[PDB]
Parts: structure tokens; C-alpha cells; sequence
């Protein structure tokens, strides 16, 4: 009877820092997923402040099968483009901003592609 | 901003009746709303979460149902302790938004005559340059009543301050009313009368400064 | 089991900053959202904002331009700041928690007590207490001529609970508030038990005891 998957992430966020801080931007993702074999992907994109948007990081759980038991069981690769710093963190669901300059301020989006479908995405405006 | 419409906005049901209220959303909120109960003066208590799940320590007569954009809260058998107001709140999208709220008033109480009492002003207040007397009718259900003030023969129109509480655990009201005036006008007259008219034969009490 | 307490001033002059602080106890700031909710004196309640454990504040955009929420994990508390308060911001302010770990669970499960913030232009005024001596017996206390409304009346340090009515405050045209608390006691229980009413006015920081006896 069940078919598909559902996610929930509280789209709109607002984080304010100051130069030289060590904050960590974290999302609290909620999910209920069936049909175990999927391709989860958690992608952090960035836009300075607006139409264009850069790419900052992306974690991929490729061909995982842990459906309802905590998906951190199976681990995936977390290759991040080094044009930024931004030490990535657990499950790929949170960034860590180490020794931040002002230039990192901007609108960050965290889009979750589940099996090629954008199942949720949340905005967070980081500014001084 | 999701608009949350609640229905109805005010209802009156007797004890043991089946109460049903509806919550409607402008967008599909997948099994995402909570029903809260706010008793008069107190903070809301979580009645239902996940739109169908009962919070720990809540009587089973509260039942939540619905999904999509249509939701229903049902009180199976009303009790005189469930006079509170009821709200439905979504959590799907920021900003989180509540409903209009439903005032559930209990109608089961039969017409009960009030208990009338009167308090003349105290000497401390008289030394404090003011003179206030207090008329009090306690534990009567039906609606509001009329209370008049007589200055030994004459209905007084000014200086009356009337207040009413909410329904108690026995579903009864108690209208309180102050008559305030200067000590000179308090001492110029002899017998002060409070006259309450409700469900019987018009009652009245009187004081004379002894 | 956790409990929360608001610590804000009950009177703020118009256009100024309203600053509240909610202290949590009996639990952690661990992984929940910590939120603020207003409720006008007669209207319904509206959510103003919540904050996570690493900044990441969610604000209601109706007044995002004026509000900020700060965290004090070190002292286990969190504060609300609302700038340029108008007359419409007079409301009861609750601090609460939004949590739950499941799909459909994001409820405001544990609420605070709620503090009343009236905005106007005055300074303060303490209450005046006067006794009211006598089927059964009825005795009362009369609170008169005080400013912002939040006031509490108990009897015998809260020992006398059943049979007590505390009336809503009324606005006397001198721009002040009046209230009364009545108790129905047995007729034979008059001369035995010493009846004392305790009145606490938080904005003026005034607690007063009053004995009642014929």
C-alpha cells in the first residue's frame, strides 16, 4: 500500500554571526521513507546577496537500503568543493563555519534530492 | 503565511454531549497540526499532536482525526472541567500560525438562584479618603443578571463597577459590583441597598452603619 | 518534566525595547526549538519566533523587522528582544518548547507560565488592600488603585483553595485597576480559623498580607 517518501525541514531560517566566530549551521531534517533502495543526496548551495547560485557542498548516500532505522547506519561520501572552507559535519546535514570572514555571508540553501526528486529544501540567510 | 480557519467560533453544549470542531488549512499540511486547550487564566496544554496522536496524561475522550487540509477534534463526553478554549496550530511551514480559537461553554447547568451578600466599606478605606461598598452574587448559572443600587430609596446610576468570572468546575457565575464614592456622600446617607433580579422574586440586601 | 519561567518587566513605555528572558530548568536545550508566543488580552495567540541551539532563528515575518531571539546555553536560558513597542504589543508572552522526534511531530508540548506586558506611559502604583468582614459565611479582600494588571491573591499562603473566587480587574476612570477576592467559609468555622489574604503585585514588587475578622 505505501509508496514513496516524505521529508520536512522548516524551509525558512535566519542565522546571524560576527567576524571571527565559529558557529555551525545545522538543519533538523525529519523523514519517513519506504521502498528501501534509494539514492539520498544532501546538497548545500550558496548565493551571495538574486538569481544565480553557487555550489558549496554535497553528500551522497548512494544505493543505501536502511529505510526506517536511522539512516546514519549506512555512510556515504562527503566530497566538498574546496572553493570555500566550511568543515562539513555529521550526516552532511550541517555546516561548520571556522574562523569566518565576512565574505562567507549570504543565502545558503540545503536541498535534499531523494531518488532524483527534490523532496525538501530550506533557506537560511547568514549575515553579519 | 498559511491561513488557518477554525469552526465554529463559539458553541454551548451540555455535560456528556459530543463536541466536534473543524480546522481547515489553505495548503496541504501533511499530518502536521496540534490541538491545544487553554483554560481561563492558564497556559495552553498540548491535547493532540501529529493530528491523530494523544499527548501523555490526557483523557481518552479527546480524539484527533483528519489530514490534508481538513482536520477534526472530538470531545466524546463533555465534563464540567473542559470549559477551556481550543486552538489548532500548524507546524508545516514557517511562520507557524494558530487558529481563531473556539469558545466551548457548558450549558448543562440548570437555572440556579444566586447567593447574595453585601459588604459595607471598612474604616481603613474611609481613613484612606475613599468609600467603596461591595455587592456580591455567587454561584448562579444562567447568563447575566441585573443589580441596582438604592440610596435609601433611589436607584443610583453612577459609580457602579460590575465584573463576572468564567465558568467554574461546577459551571456557576458570581457577579461582583463595587459602588464607589467619597466619604462625605457615604456618611450623608443611612441605608444602602443592593437589589438583584434573577430567576425567583427580586432579592435585596441592605446595610446601615452601626 | 522541564519547567520554564519568564522574567520580563510588566510595564514598558511606548516605542522602547521590550526585553524578556525565559529560564529553563529540569531539562536540556539539547535538540529542540525554543519559541515565543504572544496573546493579546482578548484575541488569539500568535507565534513570534523560535531559536535552535546554534543560532538559526526562525522569525514570524509579520514583525521580523523588530524582533530578535538570543540564546544563553551557558546559563541555560534564552531572551526575547522586541524594539519600538507600540500600543498593540500589549499581550501575554509565553516561552515554550517545540520538539518531538517523528514525522508528524512538531508540537509545542511544554509551555511556560506567561508574563503580561502592558505598554503605556506612566511609572507604577502599588495596590491598596481593604478587608470585607461578615446559610454560610462570606468574607473578602478588596484590592484598589494599582497599575499594570497582573496581581495574585491567595488565602493563608495558598492553603485555602476551594470555595474562593478571584474576580477580573476593572478599570476605574482614574485610570487605575480594582479587584476583589471572596471566599465562602462555614458559619461555625468563622472564629476558629484566622483568615489572611496574601496579595502579590509583581510590577510594583509589593507583597501584602491582610487579616479578615469581624
Amino acid at each position: 500500500q505505501p509508496r514513496g517518501a516524505e521529508f520536512h525541514m522548516w524551509n525558512y531560517h535566519s542565522h546571524v554571526f560576527s567576524v571571527g566566530d565559529t558557529f555551525s549551521l545545522a538543519m533538523h531534517l525529519q523523514y519517513k521513507i519506504h521502498e528501501a533502495p534509494f539514492d539520498l543526496l544532501l546538497e548545500w548551495l550558496y548565493v551571495p546577496i538574486p538569481h544565480l547560485a553557487q555550489r558549496v557542498a554535497s553528500t551522497v548516500y548512494q544505493n543505501c537500503e536502511h529505510a526506517d532505522n536511522y539512516t546514519a547506519y549506512c555512510l556515504g561520501i562527503s566530497h566538498m568543493e574546496p572553493s570555500f572552507g566550511l568543515i562539513l559535519h555529521d550526516g552532511g546535514t550541517t555546516l561548520k563555519f571556522v574562523d569566518t570572514p565576512e565574505s562567507l555571508s549570504g543565502l545558503y540553501v540545503f536541498v535534499v534530492y531523494f531518488n532524483g526528486h527534490v523532496e525538501a529544501v530550506a533557506y537560511t540567510v547568514v549575515s553579519t | 503565511d498559511i491561513q488557518m480557519t477554525q469552526s465554529p467560533s463559539s458553541l454551548s453544549a451540555s455535560v456528556g454531549d459530543r463536541v466536534t470542531i473543524t480546522c481547515r488549512a489553505s495548503q496541504t499540511i501533511s499530518t502536521y497540526l496540534n490541538w491545544y486547550q487553554q483554560k481561563p487564566g492558564k497556559a495552553p496544554k498540548l491535547l493532540i499532536y501529529a493530528a491523530s496522536t494523544l499527548q501523555s496524561g490526557v483523557p481518552s475522550r479527546f480524539s484527533g482525526s483528519g489530514s490534508g487540509t481538513d482536520f477534526t477534534l472530538t470531545i466524546t463526553s463533555l465534563q464540567p472541567e473542559d470549559f477551556a478554549a481550543y486552538y489548532c496550530q500548524q507546524s508545516y511551514s514557517i511562520p507557524l500560525t494558530f487558529g481563531g480559537g473556539t469558545k466551548v461553554e457548558i450549558k448543562g447547568q440548570p437555572k440556579a438562584a444566586p447567593s447574595v451578600t453585601l459588604f459595607p466599606p471598612s474604616s481603613e478605606e474611609l481613613q484612606a479618603n475613599k468609600a467603596t461598598l461591595v455587592c456580591l452574587i455567587s454561584d448562579f448559572y444562567p447568563g447575566a443578571v441585573t443589580v441596582a443600587w438604592k440610596a435609601d430609596s433611589s436607584p443610583v446610576k453612577a459609580g457602579v463597577e460590575t465584573t463576572t468570572p468564567s465558568k467554574q468546575s461546577n459551571n456557576k457565575y458570581a457577579a461582583s459590583s463595587y459602588l464607589s464614592l467619597t466619604p462625605e456622600q457615604w456618611k450623608s446617607h443611612r441605608s444602602y441597598s443592593c437589589q438583584v433580579t434573577h430567576e425567583g422574586s427580586t432579592v435585596e440586601k441592605t446595610v446601615a452603619p452601626t | 518534566q522541564v519547567q520554564l519561567q519568564e522574567s520580563g518587566p510588566g510595564l514598558v513605555k511606548p516605542s522602547e525595547t521590550l526585553s524578556l528572558t525565559c529560564i529553563v530548568s529540569g531539562g536540556s536545550i539539547s535538540r529542540y526549538y525554543w519559541s515565543w508566543i504572544r496573546q493579546p488580552p482578548g484575541r488569539g495567540l500568535e507565534w513570534i519566533g523560535n531559536i535552535y541551539y546554534t543560532g538559526t532563528t526562525n522569525y514570524n515575518p509579520s514583525l521580523q523587522s523588530r524582533v530578535t531571539i538570543s540564546l544563553d546555553t551557558s546559563k541555560n536560558q534564552f531572551s526575547l528582544r522586541l524594539t519600538s513597542v507600540t500600543a498593540a504589543d500589549t499581550a501575554v508572552y509565553y516561552c515554550a518548547r517545540i520538539g518531538g522526534v517523528s514525522f508528524g511531530e512538531r508540537p509545542i508540548d511544554y509551555w511556560g507560565q506567561g508574563t503580561l506586558v502592558t505598554v503605556s506611559s506612566a511609572s507604577t502604583k502599588g495596590p491598596s488592600v481593604f478587608p470585607l468582614a461578615p446559610g454560610t459565611a462570606a468574607l473578602g479582600c478588596l484590592v484598589k488603585d494599582y497599575f499594570p494588571e497582573p496581581v495574585t491573591v491567595s488565602w493563608n499562603s495558598g492553603a485555602l483553595t476551594s470555595g474562593v473566587h478571584t474576580f477580573p480587574a476593572v478599570l476605574q476612570s482614574s485610570g487605575l485597576y480594582s479587584l476583589s477576592s471572596v471566599v465562602t467559609v462555614p458559619s461555625s468555622s468563622l472564629g476558629t480559623q484566622t483568615y489572611i489574604c496574601n496579595v502579590n503585585h509583581k510590577p510594583s514588587n509589593t507583597k501584602v498580607d491582610k487579616r479578615v475578622e469581624p
